[PDB]
RNA sequence: UUUUUUUUUUU
RNA sequence: UUUUUU
RNA sequence: UUUU
RNA sequence: UUUUU
RNA sequence: UUUUUUUU
C-alpha cells in the first residue's frame, strides 16, 4: 500500500505508466509451447521502493491461449486478460505476435 | 431588475467573485531560433524542435481532467510541456449564460425634485458632429499659460477654430491681466491664479454650442497627494460659483483634471461628482439665486466612463433618504428602542478594585497533539480556512436588502496568493464521471475529508 | 538626459515629482540662461505676437 | 551513461590547463550547456578522446564543487512542482535531461515539463 | 586624450568620419546594382578569374569592350520604391526608366536605399524590475523593445530562410 | 556575486537592487566636455535636431 | 504625433530612423493627398 | 491552537501587520487610460497602493463575455 | 569599478545601519506614537462635531483632506471622542478612573510627555494615499514567495529573450450573506472550483 | 483589551 | 497618617 | 463571577 | 465571606 | 489637577 503523498512523486508515476497498458495488456516471451493450443508467456513487471528510491524487476510467468498456434518458443507476444476462467491453466488470449524466431 | 427572489440574489454574488479572479490571457511572442547556432548538430536539432512546442503550449487550452484516462495524463506530462491555460483558469459557458438572463450583460442620472433638474453622466463625443449634444456653455481646461505644449483636449479645439477664435482668446486674456495689475497697484505674484474664468463666444467650433468658457486648472506634481486634492476642490468650487451669476444654466464640463497635469480616475473622480451636487443646492450661499440647474459630464474614453458611473452611485448614497443603507445588525436594534432607567444602586457590581488589566494566563500550548484532537478537530468541519463574511446591508425606510454592497473577503496563507503549477483537481464534476458511451454518470464513494486541504 | 533624471527621482503621471529638470521650473544655475521655450507651440506664439 | 560520470574527475582539477575525456555522444551535448554559462573556456574532439580546457580566475578555478545525482544503477525524476522546492535560494547549475533535448534547470521550470536531474555544478548542500 | 583641449579635438574627427562613410556606402550600392544589370562584359571577367585559380592554364584574357564616352552621372542616381504616382510618375521605381526590383523585396526593405538602423546599446531583459533600468524603456507599454520592429530584424539575419530562397531560384534557372 | 558574475558573464543580480554591478553607463562618451569655441563647427556637420522623446531635458 | 513649424505649405511624415515616407510638394485632389498618407504609414508598419 | 504574544521586555510597541505581495505577472502591461500601472519596487506593505487600486478596479468591470513563401508575404 | 549614483543599490540599501562592530553598541531610538493622539485635543472636538452634524456635506474622506488626515485615522478620532463624552454627560465615571489595559496606560503617559517637551500638533502631517517607494518593511519584503528564489539568473543577449511563466491566482472558498433575520442568519458557500454554476 | 454592532488583524 | 508632583 |  | 475610606 | 506617582 502507498500513502497519499507517495502517489504524486515522479518515481511512482513513471513506474505506473510502464506497467499500465491499454486493456490491461502485457508484454512477454513464450517459454513453453508443448501442450496443444497452449503457450506460457513470461511477462516482466516493475515496482517502486520509497525507502532507497530504486526500481527492480521481477518475472511473472502466465499461461495464454492461441487459436492458430502461430507463436513458438522464444517469441515475444502480446496478451490480453479475460473476465472468466477457461481450462485448468489457460487464463489469457493472444492478439498478435511481434517477433518470430527462425524455426 | 429588482431581484426579489432569494435565489436570484444569491447567484449574483457568485458571479461577482468569479469575475475578479478571471484574468484574460496575454500570449507573449517567441523569438525565432538562430540558424548559425554554434552548438553541436545533435543539440541544434533538439533546440529547434523545442521552440515550436512552446508556441503551441500557450495557445492550446487543455480539457477537463475527466476526459482522458489517468495514464494518458502521466505520459503527456513527460512528453509535452505544460499549457498556460489550464481548465481551472477561466469560467465556463454556464457563467456567461447566467449573466444574460440576470440583466448584467445613458449610464447614471441623479435627479433632485426642486433644486436640480437632472445630472446625466452620458459619455460620448463632444465635437462628433437631446442628452449630450445640446448646451449653451462649453468648458475647457488649458495649461496655466496661454500656450499648450502638447496633449490636452483644448489643443484640438483651439486649432479647429482657426485664427478667428484664437484672436478673441488673446484679446480677452490681455484685458483681464491688465486690470489685475492696476487694481493691485493703486490701492498699494505677478502671474495668474488658479480659479479664474474667461468667456469666449464660439466661432464655428460646434453649431450646438453658444459660449466657450476658459477655466484654468492647477498641476498635480506640486505637493503630496493630500495637498493635490485640496487644490482641486478650491478650483472647482470657485469655477462653479462664478458660472452661476454668469448666464443661462447649462454646464457641459466634459472632464476636469484629465490631460497632462496628472489625473486619478479613482480619487479625482470623487471630487468632481461631490462638487456638482453642492452647486445645485447652493449650500454655501446666504442669498439663494437659482440660475444653474443643469450639470452634465462627457467622456470619450469607455474605461473612464464606466468608472465615472461608480462615483455617481456613491454620491447618491448618504444624500437622498431613499438610498440610505444601514447594516442589518444595527437596523433591527434601532427599531425596538426602549427607555431604561438605571439608578445609582444598580452600578454597584460594575465597579472593580484593580485599576489595570491584562492576560493572567499565557496562551502557550502544552500538548500539541492532545489539544488538537480534543478542541480543534471536532470544531472543524471544512477543509478550507474561511473567515466570517461581512454583514448584509439593508435599507432604512423600506427595510429591504440593497443591490450594491461590500465584496467577498478571500483569505490567503502567508499573504502569498500565487500558484505557478496548479494541479488538476477533481472537483469540477462532483459525483459525476464519464461512461464508455460518453454519457455522464454518478458515483457512490465517501468524499475525502482533506480534499481541499491537499492542493 | 531624461533617463538619467528618471532614475535619480521617480516621477511621471499620477506621481508626486520634485519638478527638477522640467522646462517649467526655476533652478539655481551657476550662470544666467534663457528659459526652455522649445516645447511651446509655434503657431500660437506667432499669431499672438501681433 | 557510465562515461558521463567520468567527466567530473577530469574537469575538477586545480593545477592543470587541459584534460582529456573519453569520446561520447551524450558527453558532447553536456559541454555545450556549460560553455554557455561561462564555465568552460573550450573543448575539442581529438578522435578517441576529447580535450577540454580549464578556466581559472585569480588562481582558483571557476568550478569548485561537482555533485553527481543520476547514476547508471538508478534514475532520479522530479515533477515540475517538485524541482522548485529542491532548487531554491541558490546559484547552482543543475543539468536537466528533458524529452526535447538537454537544458538547464531554469528552462525546465519555464516549460513545465518533467526533466531528469543529471548532475550539479557549483552546488552546496 | 587626457586634457579638455585634446578631448574636444577627438569629437571633430569622429563627426566627419561618421558622415563620410555614410555617403561612400550609399553611393557604392547605387553603382553596384546598375553595373550588374547593364554591363555585359562583367560575365567574362568573373569566369576567367574563377577558372584561373585552379591553374594558370585555364586563365584566359577576354577582349573586354571598346572604350566609349559616358556621362559618369547615371550610375550615381537615387533610387526609390514608392507607390504614389499621381504626380506623373514622380518616382517610378529606380530612376524614370531604370531597372526595377522584384515585388517580393517590399517586405524586409521598404526602400532600396541604404539607411541606418537605431541599434540598441544595452542588453534586454524579461523581468519587470530589470526593464526599468534600460535607457530605451517607455512607460506607455512596459517593454524595452518593439516586437514589430524586432520581428523583421531576426528574419533578415537567418541562414536557414536564405537557403530556401536561394534554392528555389536555382531550380528555376536550371529548369528554365 | 562579484566573483561569480565576473567569470559567469551573465545576469547575477539580487532582488532588491536593479543592475548595480553590471550597469556601466558610458561616462566618458556622453558627458564629454564641449567648449564654445568648437561648438559652432559641429553644428553644420552633425544631424539636425528633429526628435521628440525628452521632456525633462 | 504632431509637430508645428513655420507655415509654408509643408507636409512631411518621418519615421523612427529618420526617413521620410511621404513628402508633399474639384475635391478629387484633396482626397488623393490623404489616401497616399494612410497607406504609406501602413506599408512600413504592417506585418503579414 | 496557539495564541502568540510577547514574553520579553518589549511588551508594548507598535506591531504593524505585513502582507508580502510579489509581482502579479512578469509580462509587460500597458498603461490604463494613460496611467502607468507597472511595478516599480518589489517591497509592498499590507495597505494597497493607489497605483494598484486602479488595475484591480478595472478588472471587475471587464465582463466574461467576449513558388516561394517570401513572394506570398509581399503579395498579401 | 562601476558607476551607479542612486539610492537603491546594494550598499545603499538600509542606509544608516550598523555593519560591523557597531551592532552591539547601545543606541537610543525615537519612540513611536499614533497620529490620532498627537493632534491637538481641541481640534478633535471640532472634527467630531462636524461629523455628527452633517455626515453628507462632511464626509469621512472630505473632512480628512482639509486637516491632512487619513481615512482610517479620522475614524478613530470620532469613536474615541464619543465614548469620553458619553461618560461625562451621563455622570457615570471620570476618564481618569476608567478601567483599561496596561498597554493604553503607558500610551497615555507618552502622549502627555510628548506635548510637555515639544507640544501638541495643530495640524496632522501625513499623506492620504500611499506611494510606491523603495523602503525596507520587515524581512518578508525583499523575498519572492512565488518562485521561492533570492537571486535571479538570466541569459545575457541583445536579442529578445523569451518571457517567463506568469503565475495564476489562488482559488479559495469564501462566504456571502443572502438573507438576514433577527432569529436566523442564512449564508451561501461559494465554490469557485465548481464548473457548473447553476 | 470596541457604549449605543451580532461587524473590527483590537495589541 | 509621610514625601514628590501640569 | 469582577456576567449563574 | 464582607464592601464607596 | 483626577482620592496622580502608589503596589490584597
Amino acid at each position: 500500500h502507498y500513502k497519499t503523498w507517495q502517489r504524486n512523486t515522479a518515481g511512482y508515476l513513471r513506474t505506473f505508466m510502464r506497467n499500465k497498458l491499454p486493456n490491461n495488456e502485457m508484454i512477454g516471451y513464450v517459454i513453453n509451447d508443448k501442450h496443444p493450443k497452449s503457450i506460457r508467456v513470461a511477462c516482466d513487471r516493475f515496482m517502486y521502493v520509497m525507502r532507497y528510491k530504486k526500481t527492480f524487476r521481477y518475472t511473472k510467468k502466465v499461461w495464454a491461449h492461441d487459436e492458430e498456434s502461430e507463436a513458438r518458443l522464444g517469441d515475444v507476444v502480446r496478451i490480453q486478460p479475460l473476465g472468466y476462467r477457461i481450462g485448468p491453466w489457460k487464463n489469457y488470449v493472444l492478439v498478435r505476435v511481434l517477433h518470430k524466431e527462425p524455426r | 431588475r429588482k431581484l426579489r427572489l432569494h435565489q436570484e440574489r444569491a447567484s449574483r454574488g457568485h458571479i461577482e467573485y468569479l469575475r475578479q479572479l478571471e484574468r484574460p490571457p496575454t500570449p507573449s511572442p517567441f523569438p525565432l531560433p538562430p540558424s548559425p547556432s554554434p552548438s553541436s548538430p545533435a543539440s541544434a536539432a533538439a533546440a529547434k524542435a523545442a521552440a515550436f512546442a512552446e508556441q503551441a503550449a500557450a495557445q492550446t487550452p487543455e480539457p477537463s481532467v475527466l476526459v482522458r484516462s489517468a495514464e494518458e495524463w502521466i505520459k503527456r506530462d513527460f512528453f509535452f510541456p505544460l499549457s498556460h491555460q489550464p481548465d481551472t483558469a477561466t469560467a465556463g459557458e454556464a457563467a456567461r449564460a447566467l449573466e444574460r438572463e440576470l440583466g448584467l450583460s445613458l449610464l447614471q442620472q441623479i435627479e433632485l425634485p426642486g433644486f436640480g433638474e437632472i445630472n446625466v453622466v452620458h459619455g460620448d463625443l463632444l465635437s462628433g458632429s437631446e442628452g449630450n449634444v445640446l448646451a449653451a456653455d462649453a468648458m475647457l481646461v488649458p495649461v496655466p499659460p496661454n500656450f499648450l505644449p502638447y496633449r490636452g483636449f483644448g489643443l484640438e479645439v483651439l486649432e479647429r477654430g482657426g485664427p478667428a477664435l484664437q484672436k478673441a482668446a488673446f484679446v480677452e486674456v490681455k484685458r483681464k491681466l491688465q486690470q489685475r495689475e492696476v487694481a493691485r497697484d493703486l490701492l498699494s505674484e505677478g502671474g495668474l491664479d488658479p480659479g479664474d474664468l474667461l468667456l469666449t463666444p464660439t466661432f464655428g467650433v460646434c453649431p450646438r454650442v453658444s459660449l466657450l468658457a476658459f477655466l484654468v486648472t492647477p498641476y498635480y506634481w506640486q505637493g503630496n497627494s493630500t495637498e493635490a486634492a485640496r487644490r482641486l476642490r478650491f478650483t472647482m468650487r470657485r469655477a462653479l460659483d462664478d458660472l452661476n451669476r454668469q448666464g443661462p444654466g447649462s454646464l457641459l464640463l466634459p472632464f476636469v483634471g484629465i490631460g497632462l497635469y496628472g489625473y486619478e480616475p479613482r480619487g479625482a473622480a470623487e471630487i468632481l461628482v461631490e462638487s456638482a451636487v453642492e452647486q445645485l443646492l447652493q449650500v454655501d450661499a446666504v442669498d439663494p439665486n437659482y440660475t444653474l440647474r443643469k450639470i452634465t459630464f462627457v467622456d470619450r474614453d469607455a474605461t473612464n466612463a464606466a468608472l465615472l458611473a461608480e462615483a455617481a452611485q456613491a454620491a447618491k448614497r448618504a444624500w437622498l433618504p431613499e438610498h440610505q443603507v444601514v447594516p442589518a445588525p444595527v437596523y433591527w436594534s434601532q427599531k425596538q428602542r426602549r427607555l431604561l432607567d438605571v439608578t445609582d444602586g444598580m452600578l454597584m457590581f460594575c465597579r472593580k478594585h484593580t485599576r489595570l488589566s491584562f492576560k493572567k494566563h499565557h496562551g502557550v500550548i502544552r500538548r500539541q497533539k492532545t489539544h488538537y484532537f480534543s478542541n480543534v478537530r471536532p470544531f472543524l468541519w471544512r477543509s478550507s480556512r474561511v473567515l466570517e463574511p461581512p454583514p448584509l446591508l439593508l435599507y432604512r425606510h423600506s427595510g429591504k436588502p440593497a443591490d450594491w454592497q461590500l465584496p467577498a473577503r478571500p483569505f490567503y496563507r502567508q499573504g502569498v496568493s500565487g500558484l505557478l503549477f496548479p494541479p488538476r483537481l477533481r472537483r469540477g464534476f462532483p459525483s459525476m464521471r464519464v461512461n464508455s458511451k460518453g454519457q455522464f454518470v454518478g458515483v457512490n464513494k465517501m468524499p475525502y475529508i482533506a480534499e481541499k486541504a491537499q492542493p | 538626459t531624461q533617463y538619467i533624471l528618471n532614475q535619480l527621482d521617480p516621477g511621471g503621471a499620477g506621481r508626486n515629482c520634485s519638478g527638477i529638470g522640467r522646462p517649467d521650473v526655476r533652478l539655481p544655475l551657476a550662470k544666467p540662461a534663457a528659459p526652455s521655450t522649445t516645447h511651446l507651440p509655434r503657431h500660437l506664439v506667432q499669431i499672438a505676437r501681433h | 551513461m557510465q562515461r558521463a560520470c567520468e567527466m567530473v574527475v577530469s574537469l575538477l582539477r586545480v593545477d592543470a590547463l587541459s584534460q582529456r575525456c573519453p569520446f561520447h555522444v551524450l558527453n558532447v551535448q553536456i559541454l555545450d550547456l556549460l560553455q554557455r554559462e561561462g564555465l568552460i573556456r573550450g573543448f575539442k574532439v581529438d578522435g578517441t578522446k576529447i580535450d577540454i580546457l580549464l578556466k581559472h580566475y585569480k588562481g582558483a578555478p571557476v568550478i569548485r564543487n561537482i555533485r553527481v545525482v543520476s547514476k547508471p544503477s538508478r534514475d532520479i525524476w522530479l515533477t515540475p512542482h517538485e524541482l522548485k522546492f529542491r532548487t531554491r535560494f541558490n546559484t547552482g547549475l543543475w543539468i536537466m535531461q528533458t524529452s526535447c533535448g538537454v537544458i538547464s534547470h531554469r528552462d525546465c521550470l519555464r516549460m513545465g515539463i518533467g526533466g531528469k536531474m543529471l548532475m550539479a555544478i557549483n552546488n552546496g548542500y | 586624450p587626457f586634457t579638455l583641449q585634446g578631448d574636444c579635438r577627438k569629437q571633430i574627427l569622429e563627426a566627419v568620419e561618421d558622415r563620410l562613410v555614410q555617403e561612400a556606402l550609399q553611393l557604392e550600392l547605387r553603382a553596384a546594382l546598375r553595373l550588374l544589370a547593364w554591363s555585359t562584359d562583367t560575365i567574362d571577367g568573373l569566369r576567367s578569374e574563377c577558372a584561373g585559380r585552379l591553374n594558370p592554364e585555364y586563365a584566359y584574357r577576354p577582349q573586354w569592350k571598346q572604350s566609349q564616352r559616358f556621362h559618369k552621372e547615371s550610375y550615381l542616381t537615387p533610387l526609390q520604391d514608392f507607390f504614389p504616382t499621381i504626380s506623373s510618375s514622380r518616382d517610378a521605381a529606380s530612376h524614370r526608366a531604370g531597372p526595377h526590383i522584384s515585388p517580393s523585396c517590399a517586405y524586409f526593405f521598404p526602400t532600396p536605399e541604404f539607411t541606418v538602423t537605431p541599434r540598441t546599446f544595452f542588453p534586454l531583459s524579461a523581468h519587470p524590475l530589470i526593464r526599468r533600468i534600460h535607457p530605451d524603456f517607455d512607460e506607455e507599454t512596459g517593454n524595452d523593445h518593439n516586437p514589430y520592429a524586432m520581428h523583421k530584424l531576426q528574419m533578415q539575419w537567418n541562414h536557414s530562410l536564405f537557403i530556401q530562397e536561394r534554392m528555389q531560384a536555382l531550380r528555376h534557372f536550371r529548369n528554365v | 556575486r562579484t566573483l561569480a558574475n565576473a567569470t559567469g558573464q551573465k545576469y547575477d543580480l539580487l532582488v532588491a537592487p536593479g543592475e548595480h554591478w553590471m550597469h556601466w553607463p558610458d561616462r566618458w562618451f556622453r558627458p564629454i566636455s564641449t567648449e564654445y569655441a568648437r561648438m559652432l563647427e559641429r553644428i553644420k556637420k552633425k544631424r539636425p535636431p528633429s526628435y521628440r522623446r525628452g521632456f525633462r531635458a | 504625433a504632431l509637430r508645428q513649424e513655420a507655415g509654408e505649405g509643408l507636409l512631411k511624415i518621418f519615421r523612427d530612423d529618420g526617413m521620410a515616407v511621404f513628402v508633399k510638394d474639384t475635391a478629387l485632389a484633396k482626397r488623393e493627398a490623404g489616401r497616399a498618407a494612410v497607406q504609406s504609414i501602413l506599408l512600413a508598419c504592417g506585418v503579414a | 491552537a496557539h495564541n502568540p504574544l510577547p514574553r520579553r521586555y518589549p511588551l508594548y510597541k507598535h506591531r504593524t501587520l505585513f502582507l508580502p505581495l510579489s509581482l502579479p505577472s512578469y509580462s509587460p502591461q500597458p498603461a490604463i487610460s494613460g496611467v502607468a500601472v507597472a511595478p516599480l519596487t518589489i517591497t509592498t506593505n499590507a495597505a494597497q497602493l493607489p497605483r494598484t487600486l486602479l488595475l484591480q478596479s478595472a478588472v471587475r468591470q471587464l465582463r466574461p463575455l467576449s513558388s516561394s513563401w517570401l513572394a506570398s508575404l509581399a503579395t498579401s | 569599478q562601476n558607476r551607479f549614483p542612486v539610492l537603491n543599490t546594494a550598499e545603499n540599501f538600509r542606509y544608516w545601519k550598523d555593519r560591523g562592530l557597531d551592532r552591539l553598541l547601545p543606541r537610543v531610538f525615537p519612540l513611536k506614537l499614533p497620529a490620532h493622539r498627537r493632534v491637538d485635543p481641541l481640534l478633535r472636538e471640532y472634527i467630531f462635531f462636524l461629523h455628527s452634524m452633517d455626515p453628507a456635506r462632511f464626509s469621512i474622506r472630505k473632512l480628512g483632506e482639509r486637516y491632512g488626515l487619513k481615512e482610517r485615522t479620522v475614524e478613530l478620532i470620532c469613536r474615541e471622542f464619543s465614548v469620553a463624552e458619553f461618560l461625562r454627560r451621563t455622570e457615570l465615571a471620570t476618564p481618569y478612573t476608567r478601567r483599561v489595559s496596561r498597554e493604553k496606560a503607558v500610551l497615555r503617559m507618552k502622549e502627555a510627555l510628548f506635548s510637555l517637551k515639544l507640544g501638541y500638533d495643530q495640524l496632522g502631517d501625513e499623506d492620504l494615499d500611499e506611494q510606491e517607494e523603495h523602503e525596507f518593511r520587515g524581512f518578508r519584503s525583499t523575498q519572492d514567495w512565488i518562485q521561492r528564489q533570492n537571486i535571479e539568473v538570466e541569459m545575457m543577449s541583445a536579442f529578445p529573450l523569451p518571457a517567463k511563466r506568469n503565475p495564476l491566482p489562488k482559488r479559495v472558498d469564501v462566504d456571502v450573506t443572502v438573507h438576514n433575520t433577527p432569529k436566523l442568519k442564512v449564508m451561501n458557500w461559494i465554490d469557485p472550483n465548481d464548473k457548473v454554476v447553476f
